[PDB]
């Protein structure tokens, strides 16, 4: 009954309401966990991974003037960079998390207010005016976030293996070994 | 009398017996196997397990995995022949 | 009864419903367990073994560029052993394990009666629509898979005896 895994029954929780649903839950996580919590996690992972993948790609080509910020490899850059700045980013991200969630950062309490999953109210330029455009943007954001999760995973692991940046690794494939 | 009901696994049947032999639901997946099948299985398992055990009695530092596996048929043959007796006295 | 073995009674579990059912179960292995489970296993083995036989012949005939350097003169299980070190067999194992986790979900559905054994709804080119066709193609699949299980056993064991791949063996003998 699923549309993604045609030989498996459609997950009961997935009924086509949330955007991006193709009836893909072969392992039954939706029955065990709240779908709103799962979608919040999915969109957060996708957004962080989108930012991360663009970050690696831009990092390897554009660098800050300082020597501590001139590593084409993202993995190596993490350690070459000062630790104080990394911890500052950690704390600022934590503050942003707290404020955006409203201090309701738990599985039980996050959606007590009733805000839709993935909606932290961040739309400064107001690009969500048109409802149809907003639906298209929601599906595009989900798809691009999933793509970015997988892509950044590939980038970081290929950086571990090759020891080079993403596109340097891509263009320096060793065809003769 | 106020105790909560005891949960038991799915498809749990009544296996208590005061007859000459249990009800063949005791044999589970092999409930529909024939008594002749159980007899032949028990004899074959006994012979193979005894042979594979004899091939390993003076255990070396590199015993044969297949002989180790087959040696477990001697214990298996006992259950097989018990099942044979159960299945002969239950109509099969 | 038992058309296949005329001197034995027709297997109790086998009623002739399933494709390729000639009442063949001399040892009564269908009485133990669920016949749906055994049919899923049989179709898995059929498809895997016929892929394996075609692959043995095709590796004997052609090899991809640059594989000769890695495997040397290895054939069959020797190729396996050689490329486990390289990592090819590991990647195949990872991806097959993914597919097999999803096939585990499929088997659990089959045992509940939701899924027909061996049906993964994989029909891209759309061959099986004419219910008649699918009914023939199912019999052909079962028969070819059985023949292929036997053929791959023969190929591997001929390699064991002689050290030669199937067609290389057949050429010289
Ligand atoms: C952590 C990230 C994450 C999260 C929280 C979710 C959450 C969700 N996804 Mg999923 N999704 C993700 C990543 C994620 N997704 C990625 C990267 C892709 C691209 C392939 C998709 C593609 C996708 C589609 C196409 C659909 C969903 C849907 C859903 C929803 C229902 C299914 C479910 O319960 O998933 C929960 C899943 C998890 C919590 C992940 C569990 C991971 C396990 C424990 C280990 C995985 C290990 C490794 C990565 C797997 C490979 C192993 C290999 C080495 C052999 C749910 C909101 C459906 C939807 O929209 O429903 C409303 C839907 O149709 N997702
Ligand atoms: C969200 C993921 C993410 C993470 C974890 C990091 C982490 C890092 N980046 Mg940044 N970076 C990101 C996204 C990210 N970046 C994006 C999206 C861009 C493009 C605008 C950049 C562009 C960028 C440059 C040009 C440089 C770094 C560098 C660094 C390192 C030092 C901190 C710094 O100067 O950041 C700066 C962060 C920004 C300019 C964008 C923050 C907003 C999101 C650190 C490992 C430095 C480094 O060591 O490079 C190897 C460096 O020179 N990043
Ligand atoms: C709250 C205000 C605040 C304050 C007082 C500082 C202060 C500092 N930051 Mg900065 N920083 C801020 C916000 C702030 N930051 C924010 C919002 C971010 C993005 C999350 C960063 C990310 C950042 C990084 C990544 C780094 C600094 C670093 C520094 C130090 C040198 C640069 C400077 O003069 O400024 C200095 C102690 C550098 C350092 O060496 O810190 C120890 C450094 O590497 N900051
Ligand atoms: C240090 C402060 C801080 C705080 C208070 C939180 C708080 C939270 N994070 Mg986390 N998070 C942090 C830093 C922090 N994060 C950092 C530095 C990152 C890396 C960018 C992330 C990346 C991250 C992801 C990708 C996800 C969370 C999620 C969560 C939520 C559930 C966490 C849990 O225990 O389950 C919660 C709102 C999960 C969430 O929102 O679930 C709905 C989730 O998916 N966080
Ligand atoms: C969409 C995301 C994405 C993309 C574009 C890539 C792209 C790449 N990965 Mg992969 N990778 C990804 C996700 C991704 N990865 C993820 C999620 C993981 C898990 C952590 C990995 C883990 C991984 C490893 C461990 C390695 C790569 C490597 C590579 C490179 C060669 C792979 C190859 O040709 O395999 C060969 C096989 C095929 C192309 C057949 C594909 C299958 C059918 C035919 C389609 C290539 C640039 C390799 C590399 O960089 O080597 C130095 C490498 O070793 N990746
Ligand atoms: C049981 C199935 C099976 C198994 C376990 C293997 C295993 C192996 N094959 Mg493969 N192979 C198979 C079937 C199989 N093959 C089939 C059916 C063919 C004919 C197309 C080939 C053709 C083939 C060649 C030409 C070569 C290998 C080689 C190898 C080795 C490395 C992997 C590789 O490069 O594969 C490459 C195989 C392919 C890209 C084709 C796979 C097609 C799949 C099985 C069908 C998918 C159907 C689709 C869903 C519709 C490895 C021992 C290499 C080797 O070392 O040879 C000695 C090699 O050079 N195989
Ligand atoms: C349909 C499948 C099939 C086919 C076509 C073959 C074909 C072959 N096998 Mg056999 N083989 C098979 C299945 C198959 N095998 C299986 C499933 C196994 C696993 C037990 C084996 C194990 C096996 C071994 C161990 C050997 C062969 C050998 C051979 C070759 C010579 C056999 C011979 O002369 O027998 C003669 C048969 C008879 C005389 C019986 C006919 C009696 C008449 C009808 C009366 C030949 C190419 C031999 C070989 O390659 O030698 C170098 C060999 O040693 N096969
Ligand atoms: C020994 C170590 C065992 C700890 C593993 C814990 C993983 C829990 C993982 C877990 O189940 O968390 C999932 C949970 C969200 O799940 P639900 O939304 O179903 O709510 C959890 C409960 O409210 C219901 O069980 O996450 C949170 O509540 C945030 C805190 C984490
Ligand atoms: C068409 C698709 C294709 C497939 C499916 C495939 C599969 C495998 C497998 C299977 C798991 C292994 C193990 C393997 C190994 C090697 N491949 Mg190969 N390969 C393909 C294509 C090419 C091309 C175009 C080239 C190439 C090469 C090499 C070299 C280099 C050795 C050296 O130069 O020392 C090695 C070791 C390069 C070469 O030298 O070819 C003359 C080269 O250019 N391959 N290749
Ligand atoms: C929130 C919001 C806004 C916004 C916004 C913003 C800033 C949105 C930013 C979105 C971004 C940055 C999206 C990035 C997506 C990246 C992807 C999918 C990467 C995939 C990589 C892959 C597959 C790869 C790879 C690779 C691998 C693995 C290995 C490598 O060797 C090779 C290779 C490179 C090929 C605005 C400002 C408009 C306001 C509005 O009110 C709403
Ligand atoms: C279903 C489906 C599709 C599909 C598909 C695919 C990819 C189907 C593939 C089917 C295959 C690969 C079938 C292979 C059968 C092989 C056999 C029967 C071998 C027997 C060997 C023997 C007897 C032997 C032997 C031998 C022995 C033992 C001794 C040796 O010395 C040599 C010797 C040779 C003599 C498509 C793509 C159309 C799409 C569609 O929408 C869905």
């Amino acid at each position: 009954n699923s549309a993604a895994v045609p030989f498996l029954s459609r997950p009961a929780a997935l009924d086509g309401s949330m955007v991006g649903d193709v009836g893909f839950d072969p392992l039954g996580f939706t029955g065990k966990y709240d779908l709103k919590w799962l979608r919040e996690a999915e969109l957060k992972h996708g957004r962080v991974a989108m930012l991360a993948s663009l970050g690696c790609l831009v990092q390897e080509f554009i660098h800050l003037p300082f020597e501590a910020t001139s590593n084409p490899v993202a993995s190596e850059a993490f350690f070459q960079v000062p630790s104080g700045g990394l911890w500052q980013i950690f704390t600022v991200i934590g503050v942003i998390e707290h404020v955006s969630n409203g201090f309701n950062m738990s599985g039980s309490t996050m959606f007590k207010s009733g805000r839709a999953p993935g909606n932290l109210g961040f739309d400064p330029l107001n690009f969500g005016k048109n409802p149809t455009a907003r639906a298209r943007y929601e599906l595009a954001e989900l798809k691009n976030g999933r793509l970015a999760m997988l892509g950044f995973a590939g980038m970081i692991h290929g950086c571990f293996i090759t020891g080079k940046g993403p596109l340097a690794a891509l263009t320096s494939l060793d065809w003769h070994q | 009398a106020g105790y909560s009901p005891v949960p038991s696994p799915d498809n749990t049947k009544e296996t208590y017996w005061e007859t000459k032999a249990p009800s063949s639901q005791v044999l589970g997946i092999g409930k529909d196997v024939s008594s002749g099948n159980y007899i032949v299985a028990s004899v074959v398992a006994a012979v193979v397990g005894a042979a594979c055990t004899g091939q390993c009695i003076p255990l070396t530092v590199s015993p044969n995995p297949v002989f180790i596996l087959g040696s477990f048929l001697l214990p298996y043959s006992w259950a097989l022949h018990v099942a044979a007796w159960i299945q002969r006295n239950n109509g099969k | 009864m038992s058309p296949s073995v005329p001197f034995l009674k027709r297997p109790v579990a086998l009623d002739g419903s399933m494709v390729g059912d000639v009442g063949f179960d001399p040892l009564g292995l269908s009485s133990v367990g669920d016949i749906k489970f055994l049919r899923e296993a049989e179709l898995k083995h059929c498809r895997l073994a016929m892929l394996a036989a075609a692959g043995s012949m095709a590796q004997d005939l052609y090899t991809f560029p640059g594989v000769d350097k890695v495997i040397g003169d290895a054939k069959m299980t020797a190729v396996h052993d050689k490329l486990v070190s390289q990592g090819a067999m590991g990647q195949l194992l990872v991806w097959i394990g993914f597919a097999e986790v999803f096939a585990t979900m499929a088997l659990f559905e089959t045992l509940d009666g939701k899924r027909a054994p061996g049906d993964f709804k994989f029909d891209p080119l759309g061959f099986g629509k004419n219910p008649e066709a699918l009914k023939r193609y199912q019999l052909a699949e079962i028969k070819n898979g059985r023949l292929a299980m036997l053929g791959f056993g023969g190929m591997v064991h001929g390699y064991f005896v002689t050290g030669k791949g199937p067609l290389e063996l057949l050429t010289n003998f």
